[PDB]
């Protein structure tokens, strides 16, 4: 009956598998992901798989020939697809929390780097973390009378911003604005070491420039009344 | 009455807490809401912080856990506090408040599960011991037990409330939005789309009838909206919220009789690095009253007029009830009415983009005689009716202009009334000892008829004064201002009101001789400053420039800030140099089991992780399909992948790399993974790291779009636990029963 | 198709005509609307001006009557012209276009009255003789006979049209908004309040069914609204019109099949002194695309994307019809559909402030396979379907992103497609000779299946390129940009497209070697410039700085404008000195009869007049009532009154002075009267000067509020003359018949 | 039945007069006045008076005892009132078009005036025309790249603005903004004679200051392509 599966209810659909030798990985679609996650409960055949975390290998829950998917969506949207894979790949896994330059605090003091011109091309360096370090002069006392936004012009990167070693924020290609507010507690009178950790995400990447913009400059005037 | 902004001490730098809380006090806010996020204070299953200390690379030194100093500072500023200490806070925060170690302890969050609730009792013992002195000081006036448990189980919220009622005797204890509570007060979180008054009025009318005799509040009115990556937009995701809209909702809530209002984000501020929800921006500016950088937006000044009225007329506004006895003469504005012990209010709402001209019928007579009530486009006007000015012979029979403020200065009541430029407002004053005389300054027209003075005022960019004298020697000083000078009026002391163009009035030193105030001037801020006070002002100076005085009347001084004082400026600063360093990425590696979440491995932080996977491949590559992809599937919210040191792909939860650089034997795959935050619901464990796996080929793609929708009803109510239902779902019965 | 902005040469300084008309051409406007106001050209019953000459103190030397130079300049810029030469123009202009001497000639304006219509024939002979050469040059393409005769008499509008069809053979001749016309085309003036799509869609659907086979146009779409004194508000009276709204109305009109659109005020500009309606501001900024001071607003860039699409796909858009055969998968967006000879369009409208994710069903299959169509909040997306790219093997089966533009460069078709940052758009390309290969730059993912390449693109702040090659050696270059770089794309020549952050691209010198363009940069304008052209660009320079080139592909060059080039600045300048002079007010006086309008006395100008009245009073002052007022009543729209050289009162049409300074004998009363403009209807003689009189006392005030409403119907239709009805009203019969 | 008389229809009301010795002047109310005038037709008794121009003496059309008013409002709003007056005042009337300083072109060249400080008080001078003459330095070439708005801070006045003798516009207490756009054709590089004709309307009047503000300052850069 319905194409959307996008509104509260219990939805059922039916699909067919040949041999059970493949891996059947259910993707909930880009519609599903929200900052407040969607209460959608997956069943494969009559068996409960779980709430939708994200993508799931459903191969355990399915049988040769015809199968069902049910979705009790209480709230939110999905657009489910099953990707079918020849193998799931064996290997030992290891983790690190953070990165070498991050856990050595290169945002406080990096080693020296090579100088680059303002259009920094990074798409060659894709798959890697580049630290772009800059000094910006700010020759005046920093105040909430003249707040500072750092604007980064870039593409193809996920960039973490640090000002004088204080972590300011993140910017990504799909972030809604290219500006971070940097507080008067981060900014220094004199030189500001403003540093970008760019995880370089694409063969097109680059940073085109930095600016600190004062959003406005108000006069704080002390007004005095003799009685 | 509680007039709140929400201002999160965990999203504002500690130096800026006074700067932001005093902007709220200066709006007429008399209370602060805040969450107290559990994961802000216990990030890592160790000790509750409650200090300026920090131990995360992503939280700047100037963000603080020192809630005790925020509560003392709200006390210094004379603000009350609503504490929202819930184990869950929502708020577009990381895990919606939960510390990411609880996912190891409890499969069923926001419940009476002994796994979850044991750790909630430890959190409530921690935060309620911090709150107790400020609760006993009457700084903290109300405790909000968690955000938005919509689904209803009374048992859970009553156990949350019982811990509070045990540790903090006699306080207000309440829930954000649970419709099913009997003894525990419930609030509302009204976030309507612009110009949908139908939903806002019906949700208010529904809510005001609920829970007889228990406390009513809008615990979250729409002060703006948040912005996201991946699906978000510049001002907010919605995309912009009109400043006109927030003011119509405020004045509607007042007209519908809801006294207690919290604007939700009055400041918003900033998310401290990876303390943010999945896909949120580091800006939590929220398009709020105070923008993230400290700017007083149009929404600030609009909100400030309503919150100033609700302080100035608090005695009126707390005496009110429905009444529904005044009528409009024309259907061009919607009338929301209240009646009270010593006055009455008519909220005339014009949701249209046309200007409305209106008359009211009160006692079988049209009240404003020589003027219509102007109701601006996209506006609600509080017309004030029948008001007996307490302890005085004066009744303000009506005002066609909005009263901003009322104050008492010895013999004199001061009332500030406003309209737009070229608006005619009529104000009727009835004097129970008769009118002795009326003095004026500016374009005020006087009509006297028995015990009444009718005052018809043509509003302009200044103050018009009328001083109605009673025979008893009590006086009523009416001050008539344009809307923008009522917006830029500050009660900098209870005996000092500045009506001005000034952008903000800031801190004060009310000394016993030489009073001082910290004014902030933008390029609009010059022109006349009008000062209302019982103090004998001998001189006014600005930054040691002497300003000229005219004493207009016993309580009023005019002066001029010269147009040469203010400046317009918006400078930009650029790098001297750009220096590049490639990070070697790898510090040290520890082994993890395939598909295991990094929180099951003790990594309770969001942010960057690098995985190394040592994948084994062999002659089975000759059994792989022609598509020849490698897919990394089921990981938390961003990864960049490299295969045998060649960049292979990036994406959010699923990446399908072309397998170009795979080989027989051991293959190194590096996954630089960034986890943006957990989601800000508090029900689902959405794990950080790679909770799925790595897969080969693409044999096919089965699209699922032929759905049957079977109409199942989730049994929400006072007995329904959503976490029990997510763990043990009953639609298995309805799947068996077709 | 006609894609117009309205830009009034009588409201723009003659020096700025090229600056404003080139801003319209650069938006994709291919036609200019303008009025030609009769009172601008014959102010004073003398000679029609038609030159740079002026003879009014209130019209600055830089405003011009030289319509012939505006028509030649629209010709230089390649814009067509809609002339709106009506005797009536409305337009918030003085008398709505009528020269104020006709009130002496005709009691019944906008009619076949031989008093009025004789002078309209003289006006049409004057203006149609000026228009004839530019009509024969095909610069002037359509003549609009008057604004908004809503009431219907075909005879009058057909005589207007017959004069045009006699003097200008074969042109388009039409009326703004007369529902009752049979042979003469009618247009529409759609000014809906924001988010009221119900009225906009129903007025479009009504209009599109009217007058079978005759020309359809929106002759006035809402490009903004005007501002007034007395009852007006800063941006407009409404109070602000969302830039999102104008774009939804444009894309709706396109989706409903109305090809011909005029945005009404594309610039607005300025009223020349007292050439303005009663109560209008001197600003006619209108909150337009181009603000009065020349600023490209958000509305400009939004409008510019729609007008660029409607040029780029003009062959598609002119071939369209209703079809109604595509379906949505979800009710979250409203679908307005068209089908055509060689392609199809789906306008997906999201009037909500939530983001919408959508799928379309075209031939029993969901078209976009791996992505939903993102539909932004407060938005309408033109999804482009089944498009056969003419003279090529390429069919653009769908694009989930909006196509901005399509162009042909030798072997290559170029198409520009956009989405928001982090939007995934899928574009399907089907090649009738098979896909030979696909080249890429940036975050483009290729899926190849038979004759189709499916191109999934993650939009970012730059261009992603895909080059689909056909086996035949024809190529399709798809360029994928964020929305803000599609907004800041300029077709500065048919063989030169600049995709940029640049604020405006201005004039050009397309030389045979060394091409030059007049770019205007704001503080956002730096970053990458992407140039698409068949010209072999050897270097790019900005102001003699050399810029670095990368030739991305045969037709494409990237370069960077450094972030050091742009500046942010907003300076203010203050007087050295202020010098005061009192005007003696009186030059010379001539006698006028009491209550006579100053136009019956040959004063055809608006503006300032001073009356002296030598009023006679005597012992009848002892017979005057205790109220003792003097009232000046029935005068045109502002006066300041002085009685025996004492200031006595001021106001708009009625002033009730206290008669303090009156005496026995002769009393001098001076009335400095300012007439702001006549009203901009064209039916009522609202006289300038004192058309009423001076009165004593106030015996009483009879308020009139007990009305009986009797339901009378005015007989509007093809035979109904409103000026005959205002002169000879038939409700006298219904007043006699109860 | 109805109080409003604000929507299309024929409305009738009834009123009483004592003696016919007074003047009965109908005011249509401030609701009635619009830039596009309201099509409202007045009848007094069964006799047609005319379309509503504004305030009208209706005494000719009325009879001792009871009377009717009818209003065929086709479009727009009224709120009618009759003011009742003891006399209409006899006197010869005279006009001038404009003012002496205006018809002598004091906006091109006035005589010299006395200097005033920036808060110019005018409420003493109410009922009169004061010319406020100023010179503003503008030390740069005027362009549409940096448009100029003159902002006037004032109250109690109707002010006409002239820049270098070119008429720019009007501002009044009830005008919706205090800023006029002044074109690049009006502004001069060097000194600008900016002059205000203030008709002083109230006992409160004054001008608090003038500023030329540049709304923004864009760089017009010539971009050049070698072929």
């Amino acid at each position: 009956e319905t194409y959307s599966v996008d509104s509260p209810g219990l939805y059922i659909t039916e699909f067919k598998v040949d041999d059970l030798s493949r891996h059947y990985v259910l993707d909930p679609g880009l519609e599903f992901y929200y900052n407040h996650y969607y209460r959608i409960l997956l069943f494969v055949n009559k068996v409960y798989v779980g709430p939708l975390i994200g993508p799931i290998d459903i191969t355990r829950y399915l049988k040769p020939g015809v199968n069902e998917v049910a979705l009790l969506v209480e709230w939110g949207v999905v657009n489910p697809v099953i990707g079918v894979y020849q193998y799931k790949v064996d290997g030992e896994w290891f983790i690190q929390e953070g990165l070498h330059g991050l856990i050595e605090e290169w945002f406080r003091r990096s080693p020296r780097g090579e100088t680059a011109e303002p259009p920094i091309l990074l798409g060659d360096k894709a798959g890697r973390v580049i630290w772009v370090n800059t000094v910006i002069p700010y020759e005046k006392e920093p105040t909430s009378s003249s707040p500072v936004k750092l604007e980064v012009d870039f593409w193809g990167c996920r960039i973490l911003v640090f000002v004088n070693g204080e972590f300011i924020g993140r910017i990504s290609d799909d972030s809604p604005e290219r500006e971070l507010y940097v507080p008067e507690t981060a900014v220094r009178r004199g030189l500001n070491n403003i540093t970008l950790l760019a995880i370089v995400t694409s063969r097109s990447s680059g940073i085109r420039g930095l600016r600190l913009k004062e959003t406005y400059v108000h006069e704080r005037k002390e007004i005095v009344f003799k009685l | 009455t509680l007039l709140c902004g929400e201002i999160h001490y965990f999203r504002v730098p500690k130096h800026l807490w006074r700067d932001r809380l005093l902007k709220l006090k200066r709006a007429g806010g008399n209370c602060v809401s805040t969450y107290i996020p559990w994961n802000w204070h216990d990030p890592r299953e160790k000790v509750v912080n409650f200090t300026d200390g920090t131990s995360q690379w992503h939280v700047a030194s100037y963000y603080s856990r020192d809630l005790a100093s925020f509560l003392e500072l709200a006390g210094e500023l004379g603000l009350r506090v609503i504490a929202r200490p819930g184990p869950y806070i929502c708020s577009e925060w990381d895990s919606g408040g939960h510390p990411n170690w609880i996912y190891t302890k409890a499969m069923r969050l926001r419940s009476l599960d002994p796994g979850y609730f044991k750790h909630v009792v430890e959190w409530y013992n921690s935060v309620l011991n911090i709150l107790k002195p400020y609760v006993e000081r009457e700084i903290v006036i109300g405790i909000q037990v968690e955000n938005e448990y919509f689904w209803g189980n009374e048992k859970y919220i009553e156990k949350l409330a019982e811990i509070v009622e045990e540790k903090l005797p006699g306080v207000l204890v309440f829930t954000n939005e649970d419709p099913y509570l009997t003894r525990i007060p419930n609030t509302i979180d009204l976030y309507p789309s612009p110009w949908d008054m139908r939903q806002f009025d019906d949700r208010l009318r529904s809510y005001l009838s609920s829970q007889p005799g228990l406390f009513k509040m809008i615990m979250e009115l729409e002060g703006g909206w948040f912005k996201s990556s991946r699906y978000g937009y510049y001002p907010t995701n919605r995309l912009s919220i009109p400043p006109e809209w927030t003011e119509i909702l405020l004045k509607t809530a007042v007209g519908m009789g809801l006294n207690n209002i919290n604007i939700y984000m009055f400041h918003g501020g900033s998310n401290p690095g990876y303390y943010t929800a999945k896909y949120l921006a580091s800006s939590y500016d929220f398009e709020a009253c105070i923008r993230e950088w400290g700017e007083l937006s149009e929404r600030y000044y609009r909100v400030k007029r309503v919150f100033t009225f609700l302080n100035g007329f608090q005695e009126l506004v707390t005496s009110l009830k429905p009444g529904e006895t005044v009528k409009t003469a024309s259907t061009c504005s919607e009338l929301l009415q209240r009646v009270g012990d010593h006055g009455k209010i008519a909220v005339l709402r014009n949701t249209g983009d046309n200007l409305c001209y209106q008359r009211l019928i009160n006692r079988g007579e049209i009240i404003p005689m020589w003027t219509p009530i102007r109701v601006p486009p996209r506006y609600a006007k509080i017309v004030l009716l029948d008001l007996v000015v307490e302890g005085t012979p004066f009744k303000l029979v009506y005002t066609s202009g909005e009263a901003l403020l009322m104050k008492r200065l010895g013999d004199t009541v001061v009332m500030i009334i406003y309209g737009d430029h070229g608006e005619y407002t009529e104000t009727a004053v009835e004097v129970e000892g008769g009118v002795l005389d009326v003095d004026i300054q500016g374009d005020v027209l006087i009509r006297r008829e028995g015990e009444r003075a009718y005052l018809v005022v043509n509003h302009t960019h200044g103050e018009h004064l009328a001083i109605v004298k009673s025979t008893r020697g009590q006086n009523l000083l009416l001050i008539f201002t344009c809307r923008c000078r009522a917006e830029k009026t500050w009660i900098v002391d209870e005996d000092l009101v500045l009506i001005s163009n000034i952008y903000y009035i800031g801190d004060s030193r009310i000394d016993e001789g030489k009073v001082v105030i910290n004014a902030e001037l933008d390029e609009d801020s010059c022109g006349r400053l009008l000062v209302v006070t019982s103090r004998e002002i001998e001189a006014i100076s600005l930054e040691d420039l002497d300003l000229d005085l005219t004493r207009l009347s016993k309580y009023v001084y005019a002066t001029h800030i010269p147009l040469s004082m203010c400046r317009s400026g918006k400078n930009t600063y650029h790098p001297l140099e750009y220096r590049l360093l490639e990070d070697p990425v790898f510090h040290t590696l520890t082994s993890i089991n395939p598909s295991s979440p990094l929180l099951k491995n003790g990594f309770y932080e969001n942010g960057i992780y690098v995985y190394r996977l040592r994948l084994h491949l062999d002659k089975k590559q000759l059994g792989d399909l022609l598509d020849k992809h490698l897919a990394l599937i089921g990981f938390s919210d961003y990864a960049v992948v490299s295969i045998n040191n060649e960049y292979a792909g990036s994406g959010y939860h699923y990446i399908e790399m072309s397998a170009d650089s795979l080989r027989e034997g051991v293959n190194e795959v590096t996954v630089i993974l960034e986890s943006t935050g957990h989601p800000n619901d508090g029900l689902l464990y959405v794990p950080n790291g790679i909770y799925g796996g790595v897969y080969l080929g693409r044999v096919g793609e089965i699209r699922l779009y032929k759905w049957r929708k079977t109409g199942f009803e989730i049994p929400y109510g006072p007995g329904f636990d959503l976490a029990e239902f997510i763990a043990n779902p009953e639609p298995v019965i309805k799947a068996l029963q077709e």
